[PDB]
């Protein structure tokens, strides 16, 4: 079982998983469970753009998991600054003294959307064009896992713990865009924080679960 | 008549569809009316896929609109349910009471729907895995059309009519699937059940078609 | 500049050559090698795709000329009964009729089930015609006939037809932008393109898109 790759891996279904895992889904690739059901990529290109989508979506998703829940995480120890949830992070853009980084007033501290809105977008489509195509770290190199620069500690060479890391790295981030979209969830049915849901769920796990909430959404007209 | 295989069959456009049908639906397969015109099944094992999908969508959707249909005819004929509406039969588990199957007490009694839900989840994950892998009720077998224990009449054999019973096993769940589409955006924009709206339909159908409830998710709020 | 072949318009500027997929050489028009997410790689689904891109692009221009149109001619004198395009539907169920051009001896429809009838009809005739073939055209190209569309004789001298059908592309995925656009200022506002458009230029620092940027949020 110590092994992510070859013929025998670790499987979505478990002992469940031998009728499944078609041809073109061999283990050669980090993260392979055989989980392709639904028959999205049997084309190998189509295989290598989904494979780069899933391991961008893995990526950002790692960062949102984890910027979601440190403004909870901050008002746990007690640090105010407007709002800690994340969907409701935005309009602290829009108030009396606009959105601050950590409440301190001589950080951040900026007022208007529609310019740091423009400086994104021109730095953003630089960086991630220059992510697709190639700019002054790299320019023909893999466009999954550069390095380089990306790695400056060293931990890219030894490519069999390499290989082992890109297992890890796409098991943590597919565990986060699943832990996201709950968040995305939670914020649309229960309509608070997912920490908030926590503390909830821990004071109270039998009756303020998900059930709680199922008659929300209960169409009446 | 009208068959259902071969190079001339029953298509989707119907007598506008002899230039219409693509290459790759040959019909080999039952329900091939040669509608593919978004190219989603030109690969053969995204095709096969696809097919498994189908016919797994298209018995659950027969499943669920008897299921729909089943305790409102009832209700309407003799029987006190709990909750006989299908999108509102969720939550007859917290009607204080219990769930009463066919409305008696006697029954089966349910009020914990996290115990409900758990041993559904180690219900279905074993019968899936069943499905997909093998297990008691055959272990190697088609992946779709198993038999031997899913054919105790004995309804597969001679083939040919075998074959027709593979239509017209597909031709009623895609009639079951269209249906359980309706049954949701139905329960999303009448709020009543799919009888009480024929119903409805059946006592002035010049208004209580759609298009009274057009103007009910308006853009405007 | 050269719409078609190696060196031709690129979505991501002078330097996309590592995002061009291989099977994106640039032989039909609007080609700018965007296939990054690889939906279009088996070549029967990438000629599936770009029919569906064109007629969605087609019926996005008529739909888009159709959004600002009557929007535009409220404010230039005539009034109809409603002029928003997504409350332009619901002008059957007022009392008198859906009067075309306002006046109430144009078309002055009070039934949406036979328009929708006699459009099923006239809609399901044209399509078949459009996929099978007809009386119009039997076998041509699927998405440029000719002999019957364009009976003005511009399709001739392919250059300048291909220059066309690049051009054909470009606006109307320009107007499927706008389309799409038109949906979500249609849900966030409830007002219309063109009662945007004086929301925007009347003052546009507090009433851009961020006014309406806390319209669904949770409870
Ligand atoms: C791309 C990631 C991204 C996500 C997920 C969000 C999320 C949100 N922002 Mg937002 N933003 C994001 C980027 C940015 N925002 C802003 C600036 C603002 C402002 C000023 C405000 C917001 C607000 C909001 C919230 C709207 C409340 C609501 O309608 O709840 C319903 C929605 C949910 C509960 C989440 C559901 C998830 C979603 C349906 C699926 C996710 C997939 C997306 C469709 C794809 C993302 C878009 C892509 C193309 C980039 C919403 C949760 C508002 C707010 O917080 O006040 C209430 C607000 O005032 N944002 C900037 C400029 C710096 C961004 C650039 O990166
Ligand atoms: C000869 C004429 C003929 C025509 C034109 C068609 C065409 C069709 N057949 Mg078909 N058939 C025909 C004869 C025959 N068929 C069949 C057997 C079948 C089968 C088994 C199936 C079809 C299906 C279809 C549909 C496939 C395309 C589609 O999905 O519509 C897409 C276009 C529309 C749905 C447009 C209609 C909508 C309306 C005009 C607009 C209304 C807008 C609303 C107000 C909503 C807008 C508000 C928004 C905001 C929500 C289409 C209606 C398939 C089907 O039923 O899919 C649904 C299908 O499964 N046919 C047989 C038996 C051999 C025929 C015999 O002659
Ligand atoms: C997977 C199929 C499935 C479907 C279609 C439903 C349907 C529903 N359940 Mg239900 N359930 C389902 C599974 C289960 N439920 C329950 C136990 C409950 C309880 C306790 C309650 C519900 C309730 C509801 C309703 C939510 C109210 C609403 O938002 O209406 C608006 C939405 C619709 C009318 C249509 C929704 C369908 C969806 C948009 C499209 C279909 C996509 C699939 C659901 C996703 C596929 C699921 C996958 C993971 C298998 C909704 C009609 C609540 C209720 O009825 O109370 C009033 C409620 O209290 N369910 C259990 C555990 C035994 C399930 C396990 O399989
Ligand atoms: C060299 C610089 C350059 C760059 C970086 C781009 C990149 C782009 N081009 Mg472009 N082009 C460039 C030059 C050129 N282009 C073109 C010709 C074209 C064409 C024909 C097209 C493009 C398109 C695109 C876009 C495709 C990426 C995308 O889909 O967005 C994905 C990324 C985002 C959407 C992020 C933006 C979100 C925002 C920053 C955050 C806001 C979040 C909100 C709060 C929402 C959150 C919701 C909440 C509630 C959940 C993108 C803007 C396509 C397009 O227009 O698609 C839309 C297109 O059709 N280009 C030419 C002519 C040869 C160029 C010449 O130099
Ligand atoms: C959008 C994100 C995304 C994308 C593009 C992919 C893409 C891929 N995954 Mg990954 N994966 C993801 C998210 C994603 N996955 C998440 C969140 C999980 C954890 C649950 C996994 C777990 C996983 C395993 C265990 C394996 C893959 C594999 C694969 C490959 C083949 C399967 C396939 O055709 O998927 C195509 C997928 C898409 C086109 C994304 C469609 C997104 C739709 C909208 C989701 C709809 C479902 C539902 C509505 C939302 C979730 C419901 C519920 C689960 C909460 C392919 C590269 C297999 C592989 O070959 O390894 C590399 C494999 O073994 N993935
Ligand atoms: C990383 C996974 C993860 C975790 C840890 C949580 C944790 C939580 N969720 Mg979220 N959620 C998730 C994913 C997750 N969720 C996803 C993917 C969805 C979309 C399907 C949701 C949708 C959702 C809603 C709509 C709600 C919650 C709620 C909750 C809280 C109570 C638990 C509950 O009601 O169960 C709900 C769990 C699900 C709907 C699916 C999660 C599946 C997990 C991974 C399996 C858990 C196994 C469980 C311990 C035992 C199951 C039976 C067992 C015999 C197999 C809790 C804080 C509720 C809340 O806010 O309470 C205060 C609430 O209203 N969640
Ligand atoms: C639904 C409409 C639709 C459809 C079917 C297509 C289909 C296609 N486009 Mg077009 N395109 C569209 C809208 C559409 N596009 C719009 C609105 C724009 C402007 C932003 C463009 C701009 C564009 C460029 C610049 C290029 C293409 C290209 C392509 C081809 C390959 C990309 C692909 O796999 O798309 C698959 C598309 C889908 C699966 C549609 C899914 C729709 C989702 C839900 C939308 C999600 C985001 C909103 C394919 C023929 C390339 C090509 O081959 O040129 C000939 C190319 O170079 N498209
Ligand atoms: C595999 C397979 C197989 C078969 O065959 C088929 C199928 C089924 C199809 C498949 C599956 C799939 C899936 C599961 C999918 C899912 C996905 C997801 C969920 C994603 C997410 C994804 C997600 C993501 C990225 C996310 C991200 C996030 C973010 C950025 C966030 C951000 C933020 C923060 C921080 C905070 C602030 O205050 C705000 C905001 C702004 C909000
Ligand atoms: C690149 C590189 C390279 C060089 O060489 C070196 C270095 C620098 C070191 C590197 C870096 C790295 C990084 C950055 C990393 C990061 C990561 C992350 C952040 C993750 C997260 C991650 C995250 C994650 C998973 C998350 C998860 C989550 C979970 C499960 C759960 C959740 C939840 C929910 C649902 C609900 C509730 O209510 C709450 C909770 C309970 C909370
Ligand atoms: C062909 C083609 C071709 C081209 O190329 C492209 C396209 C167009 C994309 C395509 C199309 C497609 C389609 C049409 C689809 C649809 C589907 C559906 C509708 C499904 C359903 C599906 C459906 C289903 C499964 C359903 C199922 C159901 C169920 C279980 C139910 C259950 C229940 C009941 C009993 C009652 C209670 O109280 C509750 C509940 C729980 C609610
Ligand atoms: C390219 C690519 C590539 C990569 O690879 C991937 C991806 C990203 C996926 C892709 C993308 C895609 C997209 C973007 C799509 C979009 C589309 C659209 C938007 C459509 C629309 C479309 C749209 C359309 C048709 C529209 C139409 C319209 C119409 C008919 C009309 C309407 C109307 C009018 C006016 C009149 C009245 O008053 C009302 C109404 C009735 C309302």
């Amino acid at each position: 079982a110590i092994e992510w790759y070859g013929p025998d891996r670790p499987k979505f279904l478990g002992p469940f998983s031998e009728g499944d895992t078609p041809a073109y889904l061999t283990g050669e690739f980090p993260g392979d469970y055989g989980w392709d059901t639904a028959g999205l990529s049997a084309d190998p290109e189509t295989f290598k753009r989904y494979r780069e989508l899933e391991l961008i979506h893995a990526r950002w998703a790692m960062l949102g998991a984890l910027g979601c829940i440190t403004p909870e995480l901050l008002a746990k120890n007690g640090i105010p600054f407007g709002e800690a949830v994340w969907f409701k992070a935005g309009a602290q853009i829009f108030a009396e003294g606009g959105l601050n980084y950590l409440g301190n007033e001589n950080l951040i501290h900026a007022q208007s959307i529609i310019a740091t809105l423009a400086f994104q977008v021109v730095v953003m489509g630089l960086a991630e064009a220059y992510r697709a195509n190639g700019g002054p770290l790299g320019e023909g190199l893999d466009p999954l896992h550069p390095g380089g620069a990306f790695d400056p500690l060293g931990l890219a060479d030894d490519p069999d713990t390499f290989a082992e890391l890109k297992v890890k790295e796409i098991k943590n981030g597919r565990l986060a865009m699943f832990s996201m979209f709950g968040f995305f969830v939670q914020a649309i049915v229960t309509g608070k924080g997912p920490i908030q849901n926590l503390d909830d769920h821990l004071a109270n796990p039998t009756a303020v679960n998900a059930f709680a909430y199922a008659t929300k959404f209960t169409p009446s007209a | 008549g009208i068959e259902f295989y071969g190079p001339n069959r029953a298509k989707w456009l119907g007598p506008y569809s002899e230039n219409a049908t693509p290459a790759y639906l040959t019909g080999e397969f039952p329900g091939d009316y040669g509608w593919d015109t978004a190219g989603l099944s030109a690969d053969p094992e995204t095709f096969k896929r696809y097919r498994e999908l189908e016919l797994i969508h298209a018995r659950w959707a027969m499943l669920g609109a008897l299921g729909c249909i089943t305790p409102e005819l009832l209700a309407k004929s003799g029987t006190q349910f709990g909750e006989a509406v299908w999108f509102k039969a969720g939550a007859q588990i917290f009607s204080e009471g219990g769930l009463d199957y066919l409305g008696n007490p006697s029954l089966v009694h349910a009020q914990n729907i996290v115990a409900t839900l758990a041993v559904q989840v180690i219900l279905m994950g074993l019968v899936e895995g069943y499905r997909v892998n093998g297990g008691p009720a055959g272990e190697g077998l088609d992946p779709l059309y198993p038999g031997e224990s899913f054919d105790p009449l004995g309804l597969a054999d001679d083939p040919d009519t075998f074959a027709e019973l593979k239509v017209k096993e597909i031709k009623n769940g895609r009639l079951a699937m269209f249906s359980m589409f309706g049954f949701f955006v139905q329960a999303i924009v009448t709020g009543k059940g799919p009888i009480q709206n024929l119903d409805d339909h059946l006592s002035n159908p010049t208004v209580n078609n759609a298009f009274a409830f057009a103007t009910k998710f308006t853009p405007s709020a």
